[PDB]
Formats: C-alpha cells, structure tokens, sequence
C-alpha cells in the first residue's frame, strides 16, 4: 500500500521484486513482537501480586510519594504521575492514511503501574527475600538494618539513628519529586526515543511526495495520462524510489530496536539486582554505597530510585596497622585502630565508633618486629 | 486456509498471525466537472483559409469551453500525431488548463518540431519547444489545398531561441568584422529568407500546415477542458471521485475549515490531499481515506481445533464488510470477530491487543477473550516484630539455553 | 531619497493550496527581509526601472494614484500593459501606445492597434495601504493586493501582511520599465528569488515568516 | 546486444540489491548474535568458575 | 542537457548508494563500539573505583 | 559535495530523490555525538580532578 | 572517592583492606609487605615491556 495504494498495475509491477514486501514486513513484525517481549521482562519478575499494605507502619518511613494513590481513576504514584505527564507526544492520522498502522501494546499502563506496585509491595514487606524463594515477612526498621550490614556499617547505626535516617529518607524522596517536576529535561532519554520514531516515520511519509525522476508523485496522475507502456515506466522509477526508502526506514528501525534492545536488557537486570537485593557493584545502583531501589513506571521506560548510603563530616586521625601488646602483634578483627591524639581505639571503617582494644576486638599474629609502623 | 497458505505449511501452531489486508472497497462513482458545455473553438486555427509562417506564428489561446479532442484525433487526416506526457486516446479524459493552440507552416522534409530537444537549424532559429512539454504536435499536408502561407523562414540569427519566444523583426545580419550599417550581401546576407513553393508538385517538401497545442496540465483552475459527464455528489462514502481531473478514492465529507476564496485544493501535513473543491457548486469537501487495517487471524493450533477468530486491525465495529460468528465484539485493538467475551479472567495464551488475550477454552469448545491477569494474588502481612524464618530448604536445578555462534556462511558474487 | 527599510511587509500567498497548522518552505521570489525600498515623491514621477517584480505600498487618501504603467519600450513594437483605475472600473488593455508623458482623459497614442486583451474586472479595487505586488511568471500577471488600517505611522507599519491574490491575468511582456499613473509618495522594492518558510495558521493565514537568506540564525 | 545489456543491468541491479540486503540483515543478526554471545561467556566465567 | 540527464542520474544512482552502504555500515560499527565503551565504563566504575 | 561536487545541473537531479542527503548528515551526526558521549562516560566518572 | 567523598588512608593500610576483601586476613600483608611491592613492582615493570 505504501508504494502504491489502490492500483492494480503498480501492485502487479511489484511482483516482478521478489518478495521485498514480505521481507519488510517480517522484520517489522518481528520488531513488534521483541518490542512486546522487552516490557515482560523489566516488569513481570516475580509473577506473584502484593498489595500494599494499608496500616504505615515502617518506622517513620513515608513511602507515600511511590506507592499507588487511590484517589485518582488510575492508579499511579504521584512520581509516574508526573513522569508521565513530562513525557508527551492529526499528524497521526495524516500518516495512517498512508498503509502506516501503530499497534497497542500487549500491557497497558496500568498493568504496567500494577506490576511496578508489585515489585514495590514486596520490597517493602519481605525485602530480597522475595525475589529468591517464598516471600518472608520482615519488619522495615530490620530490613534496613540488614541491608546496613551490607554494606560493612554495624546495626547499631541505623536503630540508634533511625529519626534522623527516616527523616533523610522522606526529605530525600520528596526532593526527587521536585527535581522531577522543576526540571523539564529530566525525562531526555525516553524523549530522545519517541522524536526519533516521529522523526523517521515523518520522512518516510514525506518521501511520497518526490519525483524520483518520473513525470508527476502522485500515481494516479500519471495512470489516467499515459498509454500502459509508458506509465509502466514511471511506475517502475516511482517503485524503484518508493522501495529504497522504505528499505532505508526498515534498516533504520532494526538498528535502533538493537538499541533499545540493549537498553530493555540492562535495565531488567538492574531491577533484578538493585530491585529484588542489594548489589554490591560500584556505581551500578546509584552513587555510592547501594541499599535499596524502588521501580516507578515511566512511558516507554522505567525510572529507578536508587537509595543510598553516603559518608560524610569527617574526622582526620592517626592511625597503625597494628598494636604490639606485650611482644605480640594485635591486628584489628574487623576494623580499623584509630587514636585521637593520646588514647588507641578501634572503629569501623566506614563510621565513627571508637572502642577499647580488647581481646575481642584484635587477633594475635607473630611477633611485633615484622610490622612496618608499629605502635 | 489463508493463515495455512500465509505460513506455506499444512499444520498452523497456537497464536495469532497476520494475513493479509483489509480494505474498504467503492460503491459509487463521482466525475463531478464544471458547467461548462459550450464546444471550444475547434477550426479556427484548423480550418483554417490560411496559416502563419515559421518566423511568426499565432499562438491562439484557447479559454473557456468543452474541449473535444477525439473528434481531432479520430479523423482520418493529418500525420505524426504524437502527444508528449499525454496518450491521445486519454486526452478527453483529462481536464487541462491553458492550452495554447500554435498554428504555422513549415518545410516538408523537416516535420521535427524540435520535439524533444531537437537539434535540427530549421526551429532554431525560428521556434523552439521545451523539453518538458506536455501537449501534441498534429502536422498536415498542404500539397492540394493551396501548397501560399509558406512565406518565409529566418535563415539565421546568431543566437539561440529560447522556449516559446517570437522574434518578429530581424533586418540587421553580418558575419565579417564590418558593422551592418545596411548592408547585406558583402558582410554575409540578411536574414527572413523567403520560401516560394505556393504551386509546383515537388514531392516531399510540399508545405506542412503544422498545429500543437501546448496543455498546462498539474494543479490550475482548469478553465478549458474535456467532454466529460457529471454524478451526484454523495456524502460519507466510498467512492471513486474524479474532482476536476484528480483521480482517487475517499470518504467526501462536508467540511469545517475556512478555505480561502482564492484557494482550490486542500493540503495539510505532508502535503496529502485533504480537501477540494466542487467545479459546479463552489463547495469544500474533506477526502479521507477509506478505512482499512490488517487482518489478524487468532488460531489454536489446527491439533487441537479448526476454529479461528479474525481480528481486524484498525476499523471499528462497523466498517465490517471466521468472517462472522454473531460473536462481534469490540477491543482497543480493532473489532475482534469470532470470540466471546469471558469476564473471568486467566494467565494470556494469545495475546491479541491493549490487555486483550484469547485462549480455547473447552467449558462448548469456543474460543474466548478476556483480560489477561498478572499474577496470583499473595496478599501479605506485613506486621512490625513479626519475622518469618525458613526451617527447611529445597535444592533447585534450572536451565538456561544461550546462542553462541550462527552459521558461518560465505556467498560469492558473479 | 530617504530611503525607508522593507521591514517585514510583502510576504503572499505562492499558490491557491489551502494549508493549515504548517510550516512549508517554497522556493518563491519573495522580498526580502529588512531591505532598503526608495521613497520616491509624487506630490515627479519618472521611470522606474522593472526589473523582475515591484513592492508598490504608496500609502494615500487622495487616491491621486489612478494606475499603473507597464511597457517593455513604451514607444512600440511590443505591447504596452495599462491598469487605469478610476472609482470603480479597473479596465485593463495591452494596446501598443506611446504613453506621451505624465498624466494627470487617455494620454497613449490613442491608436489602439493590438488591441488584443481588454479584461476590466470592474468590482473595485480599494486605511488605505495599496500594498501592491507585481510580477511576471511563464507568461502570467500576478497582482497581490491587501488594505491595511494604518493612519498613525510615517514610515512602514511594523507587522506582517498576508497579501491575499488579487486576479491572475494572463498576459506577457519583458516590462523593463514602469511608471506609476498619477499629494503622497510611492515606494518601490525590488523581487529577488529567495526561499522562504512560511507558518500557515489554523485558519489557512500566513501569520509570520522567516527569510532563509538574512542571518545565520 | 544493446537491450540484451539493458535488461541484463536491470537484472544486476536486482540481484546486487538482494545480495546487500542479505549483507545486511546478516549483520544486523551477527551483532544480536555476538551480544547473546558475550552474555553467555560473561555467565560462564561469572558462575561455572 | 536531455540526454546528460541520464547519464548524470546513473551517476546519482551509483553514488547514493555507495553512501547508503557506507552509512548503514557506519551505524553498524559504531553500534559495536558503543558497546565495547559501554562495558569499558562498567569495567571503569566496578574495578577502578 | 559527494554525489554531485560543484555542479548546479547535478545539484538540480539530486532534489528529486528527496531527503536522502538529511538522513544521511543526520544519521552521521549523530554517530559523531555518540562518539562523543561515549567519550565522555567512559573517563569523566568522578568531576574532581 | 568513587563512592562519596575522598576519605585519605595509607596504601599499605588500603592493601590490607583489599587484602581482607579477597578473603586473606591483613597479617599476610603487612608481615610480607617488602615481598608484595617488591612483586608489584617487578610486574608493573614487566608490564611496559
Ligand atoms: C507522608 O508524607 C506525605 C507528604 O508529605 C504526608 O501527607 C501530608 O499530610 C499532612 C498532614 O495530614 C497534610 O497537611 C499534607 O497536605 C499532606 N501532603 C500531601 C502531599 O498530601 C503524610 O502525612 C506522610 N505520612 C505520614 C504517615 O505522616
Ligand atoms: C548528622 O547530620 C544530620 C543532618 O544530616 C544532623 O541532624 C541535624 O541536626 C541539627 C542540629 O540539631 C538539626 O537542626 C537538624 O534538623 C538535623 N537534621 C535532620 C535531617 O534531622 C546530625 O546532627 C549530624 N550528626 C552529627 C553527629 O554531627
Ligand atoms: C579522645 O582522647 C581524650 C584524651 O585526649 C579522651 O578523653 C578523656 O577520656 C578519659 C577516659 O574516659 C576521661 O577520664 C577524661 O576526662 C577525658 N579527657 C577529656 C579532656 O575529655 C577521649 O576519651 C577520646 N575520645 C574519643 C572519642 O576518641
Ligand atoms: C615499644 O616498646 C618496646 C620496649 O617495650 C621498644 O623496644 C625497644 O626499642 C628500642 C629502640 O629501638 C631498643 O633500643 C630497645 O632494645 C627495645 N627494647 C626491647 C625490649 O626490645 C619499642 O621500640 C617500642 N615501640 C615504639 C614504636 O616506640
Ligand atoms: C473541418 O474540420 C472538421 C473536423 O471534424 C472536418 O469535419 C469532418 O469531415 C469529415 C470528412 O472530411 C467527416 O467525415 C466528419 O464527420 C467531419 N467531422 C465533423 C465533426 O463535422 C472537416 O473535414 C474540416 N474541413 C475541411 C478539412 O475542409
Ligand atoms: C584532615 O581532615 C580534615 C577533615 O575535615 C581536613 O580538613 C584537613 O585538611 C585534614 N588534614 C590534613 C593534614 O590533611
Ligand atoms: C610513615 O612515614 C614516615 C616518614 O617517612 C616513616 O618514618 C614511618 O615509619 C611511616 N609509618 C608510620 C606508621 O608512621
Ligand atoms: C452550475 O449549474 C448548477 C445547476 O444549475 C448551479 O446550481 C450552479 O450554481 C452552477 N455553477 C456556476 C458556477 O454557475
Ligand atoms: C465504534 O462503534 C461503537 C459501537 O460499537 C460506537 O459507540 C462508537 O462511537 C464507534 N466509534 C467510531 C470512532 O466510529
Ligand atoms: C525584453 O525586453 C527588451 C527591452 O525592450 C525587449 O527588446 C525584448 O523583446 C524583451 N524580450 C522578451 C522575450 O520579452
Ligand atoms: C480562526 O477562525 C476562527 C473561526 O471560528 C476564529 O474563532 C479564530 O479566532 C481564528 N483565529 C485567528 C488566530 O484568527
């Protein structure tokens, strides 16, 4: 239809090309198809539906600004809310005229937003543990104290600050929601995607509108001007011009669907591993030390919340690599020893919880005369 | 049968296929042209008591009226009757604009007319045609009726003639360095040569009483044109117009928007017809399309059941010309034909659309389309010190299959 | 003689194709922007010299300019174009005259001879901005014509103006010079083949456009 | 000869349009291919080993 | 010039698409090598740092 | 300057054909900014030198 | 540094960490410390030859 719609003889002119046509439209299809499969594996992870709990009782965390709102007909986070109002597209109906058709996808949003709540509904209940066997129930100020422990900082952190790490959970939320809706070139990436398809899809409609060399564009003008044996060689010129540049959007579109491809495989394997655990890779979940993200459902994306832990207001000290006792060298269990000025203490390394240096604390090893810097 | 040829195999496995197209086809014709029916003045420049000579012809613009150009074309006279961009037995169909008729004598052995870039001195000098010309070059012999209008001929002017240009006046001619302060014969020889050939019987350079007309085809007002007839104008259907020469296939629709009374086709984004207008009756009429979609074909495979549902990608519910089950039901991806809607809802088996999936359910043996569900419903308790433990573990062993390499194939070229 | 800037006025509509909500480029001869066009008096008139189209706003009340001058040698041989227009009728004619010399009642040869065209519309022609555009095309006189209500600027009224097409008359001569028919003054700007794009409305009207020859921007 | 050569470029032109459109989706297909392919030796060093 | 326009549109022809190939190539590769800059970031950020 | 250097009469035909000139300085450009991105991820990790 | 802020420390001392990371306690290091670089050292060097 796209190179020539409603004509008998350029339709039998094309028949002489092979099987062009159905080339086209197997890759098309089978673009389709992997643009089906790419949101059936970012989204349905876990094939299990948890609702959100209605009591809130996590401990002081808010958690309302990413679970689903029932108070609007859809139900959506006022975060995807607002990332899918920042993300828009009859120029429509215009190119559908032209054998051009955009089929629905398989999910709609608000499956989309159900399983994105899904996964966010057995975060905050069971943890990681949902993601590997039967779901576990877990309290939250436990959870969060496990994943501390994750990343080498003791539990004694997070139950003797659990105000002050709540407060900073909820200030830190709400300032992603403003971010998100101040800045208007926060959603550039699934932007970026939807302009090129406009764009490409646009000059494809607009190549029917060229000569190629024959006598007029339009194929009805030359059909009732010319006897058969001329107009089958305008029709062959328009044929010839009209296949290229379909092979040309054809090519185009396998090459960024690679793209997009790629995209949709890095981010099911950062929720499967960011989402459902704690990852222990550097920069992969966030900047610096990874404790736990939360999926929002975006247009044509998905937006990750990456929460993590970041050191800060330090304390300059001095420090030795080991402590001879008595003709005996005591290296730190876990840990590292830290004097300020005067008194050895023995801390964690990332936080500042000086201690006596035990027995329980340090492990002999040989003598204190191998050590380089004893003290 | 079709999802069997479509697939080139006898055995069709579960899931949904596409084959073929759908496409609302035409019920009526419209050849809606003007009101002009007064004939065009045919005759005048062809029947004619004398012609024009090459160096200054006639150009006799034609205007307003029925052209019949079959009367020409059938009669049996005249020679080398070529139309250039038009075919002579589709000439009355098409509806023109600006047709120049061009009436003059030439040589008889020459009969070239520069037709499509003709190289030949006789025109060169005296009338050139341009490469894009869209019209007929009729020549006539002149040996019995009067073999007295071949006047003369420009035997030279130093330049070139531009398209459709007259030169009239060309006295002053020299070739020698001197300068033509009138004089002829010693500098060269002055131009506008004349042609004495008004009796004698020399076969082969008789005068040629040459006639072309010159159409202004593409997008115009389209003042003078074809002996054509004229349809009834119906609204909010398919039909085959043929608005004031331009062919197609729409829905014609009463327009909203606000055409300029100057303005006469309609175009919008990407420059496709939107809108024309009606020759007789000044009107704006809207031309989309004829709806039309992709014809999906949702199987079980042909093991279990012979049964289809079509889904028909794009149209409604109406624009419906297997094929009917007394099963139509709507979706968001086109009218699904074939299936009932089951409210129940189970894990997708042929996805079909926009959280639309179809499945052969056995509880009768039809197919049935419902909403796809997500998951099982695993309502969990939260609750503060309350802390599940397993007791007990289960070895699991997966599988993963991965390509590796695809065959190495080398493919020569002559 | 003070020589006014274009600004943005002499911006038309290329062809009879209604388009809406777009933006299309066209390879047109269209004034450019922001060029220089001479204030030539007409309380006097000599001949301007056509070259391939003339911006012609002349702003009056008087209606002290009647017509238009157009000839090719304005003595004989080719056909002498002549648009008198008085309170009503516009009646054109291309009869070979002379034109003898300013006038103020037929001051040509008043011969006639090729007497050929004498189309004379007769509707009307015109708070008075003539804002008048010429131009032959392939054998073709276009006039574009519009009436803007200025009454409070000198110089040229700063804004655009979709000059609707007057009448498409067909006829051709070289023109290479013209001489307006006449206490106001006359401008005269020149056309030169630049491409333009042009943002039709919603509605169907060229609201604004940009010179793709003026700056990089 | 001289149609014999017109039909027989028009033949070329067909049939090295074919071949480049094979080319083509050959590689398209080789670069999914050597992803999967890259997928697979990361697993098997990341989780035999 | 009727005749050359031939002749000068067999040139276009041969040219357009020798850039065509050259371009799709193009994308080809530089899909590759986005890629191997991909994995060399992941490597950069979970190594060095 | 590649299909039809310096010349008006080719520079003419090349306008029939379309846009293929766009897609290609486009699609060009945007290998060149890929490039450039790539780049930039690759080294510039952390913005204190 | 690629975590949050610089935070200085003693390579030694840091070696000991990576040490304890890979599994092998910080005795091993710090009381085979001249042998490590030493190791360290020769490689580096083999490395640009
Ligand atoms: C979680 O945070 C939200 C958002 O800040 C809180 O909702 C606010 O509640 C106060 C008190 O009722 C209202 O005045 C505000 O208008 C609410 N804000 C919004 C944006 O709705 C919510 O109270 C917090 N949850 C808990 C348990 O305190
Ligand atoms: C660690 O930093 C937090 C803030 O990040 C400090 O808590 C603030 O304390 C001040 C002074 O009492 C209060 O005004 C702020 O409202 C607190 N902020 C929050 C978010 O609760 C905390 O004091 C710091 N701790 C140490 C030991 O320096
Ligand atoms: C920092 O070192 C100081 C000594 O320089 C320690 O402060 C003394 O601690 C002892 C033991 O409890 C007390 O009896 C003294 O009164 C303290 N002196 C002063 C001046 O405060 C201190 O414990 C060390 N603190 C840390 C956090 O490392
Ligand atoms: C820790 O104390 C021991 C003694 O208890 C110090 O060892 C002495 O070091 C000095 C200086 O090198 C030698 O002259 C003595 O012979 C050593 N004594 C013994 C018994 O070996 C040791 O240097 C001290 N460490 C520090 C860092 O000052
Ligand atoms: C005048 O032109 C007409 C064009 O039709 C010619 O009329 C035809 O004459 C032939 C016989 O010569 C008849 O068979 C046709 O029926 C006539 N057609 C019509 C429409 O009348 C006519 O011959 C021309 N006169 C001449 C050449 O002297
Ligand atoms: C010690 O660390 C502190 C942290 O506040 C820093 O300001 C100071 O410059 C450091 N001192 C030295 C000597 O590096
Ligand atoms: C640190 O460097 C100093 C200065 O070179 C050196 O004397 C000392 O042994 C080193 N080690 C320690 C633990 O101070
Ligand atoms: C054409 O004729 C019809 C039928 O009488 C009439 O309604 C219509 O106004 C006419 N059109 C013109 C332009 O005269
Ligand atoms: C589609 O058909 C339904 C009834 O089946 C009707 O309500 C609706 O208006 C129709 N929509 C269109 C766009 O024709
Ligand atoms: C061009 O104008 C000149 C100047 O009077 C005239 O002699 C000549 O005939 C004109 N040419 C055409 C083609 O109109
Ligand atoms: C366009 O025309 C409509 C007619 O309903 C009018 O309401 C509207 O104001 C017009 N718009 C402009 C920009 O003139």
């Amino acid at each position: 239809m796209y190179i020539c719609g409603d004509s008998t003889e350029c339709s039998n002119l094309l028949l002489q090309y092979g099987s062009f046509c159905t080339q086209l439209n197997r890759a098309l299809t089978g673009i389709a198809v992997e643009q089906d499969k790419n949101t059936q594996e970012v989204f349905a992870q876990v094939k299990q539906i948890y609702k959100t709990p209605p009591i809130k009782d996590f401990g002081g965390f808010n958690f309302s600004q990413i679970l689903p709102d029932p108070s609007k007909p859809s139900k959506r986070s006022p975060i995807e809310d607002l990332l899918f109002n920042k993300v828009t597209l009859d120029l429509i109906c215009a190119q559908k005229f032209n054998g051009l058709t955009v089929l629905p996808p398989l999910l709609t949003d608000e499956m989309i937003a159900q399983y994105t709540s899904a996964l966010l509904a057995g975060t905050i209940c069971s943890g990681w543990t949902f993601g590997a066997g039967p779901a576990l129930q877990i309290p939250f100020p436990m959870q969060m104290a496990y994943r501390f422990n994750g990343i080498g900082v003791t539990q004694n952190v997070l139950y003797e600050n659990q105000k002050l790490i709540a407060n900073q959970f909820n200030s830190a939320i709400g300032k992603i929601q403003d971010s998100l809706s101040s800045t208007p070139s926060a959603l550039g990436k699934l932007q970026d995607v939807v302009n090129q398809n406009a764009q490409a899809l646009n000059t494809l409609v607009k190549q029917l509108s060229s000569n190629f060399g024959a006598i007029s564009s339009v194929l009805n003008d030359i059909l009732s001007r010319l006897d058969p044996p001329e107009a089958e060689v305008q029709i062959d010129r328009l044929i010839t011009g009209r296949l290229q540049s379909l092979q040309t959007y054809v090519t185009q579109q396998l090459i960024r669907a690679a793209e997009i491809r790629a995209s949709a495989n890095l981010a099911a394997t950062k929720m499967s591993e960011c989402v459902l655990g704690q990852s222990k890779r550097v920069d992969f979940c966030g900047k610096g030390y990874h404790l736990m993200s939360f999926p929002q459902s975006a247009p044509h994306g998905v937006v990750f919340l990456h929460v993590t832990y970041v050191p800060a207001q330090e304390k300059n000290f001095t420090t030795a690599p080991a402590i001879c006792h008595d003709g005996k060298a005591h290296f730190p269990r876990e840990g590292v020893f830290v004097s300020n000025g005067t008194h050895w203490f023995v801390t964690q390394r990332n936080f500042y919880e000086p201690q006596i240096i035990t027995t329980d604390n340090t492990f002999v090893s040989g003598n204190c005369d191998v050590v380089i810097g004893i003290v | 049968s079709e999802t069997k040829c479509t697939l080139k195999s006898f055995t069709v496995e579960k899931g949904i296929y596409q084959t073929s197209n759908f496409r609302v086809q035409p019920t009526e014709s419209i050849v809606r042209f003007p009101n002009i029916t007064n004939l065009c003045p045919f005759g005048e420049v062809f029947n004619a008591t004398r012609f024009a000579s090459v160096y200054a012809w006639n150009r006799k613009r034609i205007s307003n009226c029925v052209a019949d150009y079959s009367v020409l074309y059938n009669s049996a006279s005249f020679s080398t009757f070529k139309c250039y961009g038009v075919s002579p037995t589709k000439l009355n169909d098409l509806c023109f604009t600006n047709v120049y008729a061009d009436s003059f004598v030439i040589r008889g052995d020459e009969v070239r007319q520069i037709a499509p870039g003709q190289t030949g001195k006789i025109a060169d000098y005296n009338y050139k045609l341009p490469d894009d010309f869209t019209g007929c070059v009729i020549a006539w012999n002149s040996n019995n009726l009067d073999s007295n209008y071949n006047y003369l001929y420009r035997l030279f002017r130093k330049s070139n003639l531009k398209p459709f240009e007259r030169d009239i006046s060309t006295e002053i001619y020299q070739a020698g360095s001197t300068p033509c302060n009138g004089v002829e014969g010693f500098n060269c020889y002055f131009p506008l040569q004349s042609y004495g050939f008004q009796p004698t019987n020399g076969v082969g350079y008789q005068p040629y009483r040459v006639v072309v007309l010159s159409f202004e085809l593409l997008h115009a007002p389209a003042t003078v044109c074809g002996p054509k007839k004229s349809t009834n104008l119906v609204k909010n259907k398919c039909v085959n117009f043929n608005f004031n020469g331009l062919t197609g296939t729409g829905v014609l629709t009463e327009s909203n928007k606000k055409f300029l009374p100057f303005q006469q086709f309609g175009r919008d984004i990407a420059d496709t017809t939107d809108a024309v207008r009606d020759p007789q009756t000044l009107e704006i009429l809207d031309i989309t399309p004829c709806s039309f979609g992709g014809v999906s074909v949702i199987t079980p495979g042909t093991n279990t059941s012979n049964q289809v549902a079509v889904l028909y990608q794009d149209v409604n519910c109406t624009e419906v010309p297997y094929s009917t089950g007394s099963n139509v039901f709507q979706t968001r991806a086109g009218c699904l034909i074939g299936a009932e809607h089951v409210n129940n809802s189970y894990e997708c088996d042929i996805p079909i659309g926009a959280g639309i999936c179809a499945s052969y359910q056995t509880q009768s043996q039809s197919i049935i389309a419902y909403t796809m569900s997500l998951g099982a419903e695993n309502s969990c308790a939260y609750s503060n010190n309350s802390i599940a433990i397993p007791t007990n573990f289960t070895i699991s062993v997966t599988t993963e299959i991965l390509p590796v390499s695809m065959t190495k194939t080398s493919v020569d070229c002559t | 003689p003070a020589y006014t800037n274009s600004f943005t006025r002499g911006v038309y509509y290329p062809d009879k194709v209604f388009r809406s909500s777009v933006l299309h480029s066209t390879q047109d001869l269209f004034l450019p922007f922001f060029s220089n066009v001479t204030w030539f008096h007409a309380i006097d008139n000599p001949v301007l010299p056509f070259n391939d189209g003339v911006y012609f706003a002349s702003t009056e009340k008087s209606n002290i300019i009647r017509g238009w001058i157009f000839g090719t040698t304005l003595d004989s041989k080719t056909q002498s174009l002549l648009i008198v227009n008085n309170a009503t009728n516009v009646v054109i004619k291309v009869c070979e005259f002379q034109f003898c010399n300013d006038p103020f009642e037929f001051r040509v040869y008043s011969s006639a001879n090729n007497c050929t065209f004498e189309y004379v519309s007769q509707p009307f022609l015109m708070k008075n901005l003539r804002e008048f555009v010429f131009k032959n095309i392939d054998g073709y006189f276009k006039i574009y014509s519009k009436h803007t209500p200025i009454n409070l600027v000198r110089d040229l009224p700063q804004g655009f103006s979709a000059l609707e097409p007057l009448v498409d008359l067909p006829i051709g001569i070289n023109i290479t010079r013209f001489q307006t028919l006449l206490a106001a003054a006359y401008y005269v700007g020149y056309l030169q083949p630049r491409t333009f794009l042009l943002k039709y409305n919603e509605n169907g009207t060229i609201t604004d456009a940009v010179d793709c020859a003026l700056d990089p921007l």
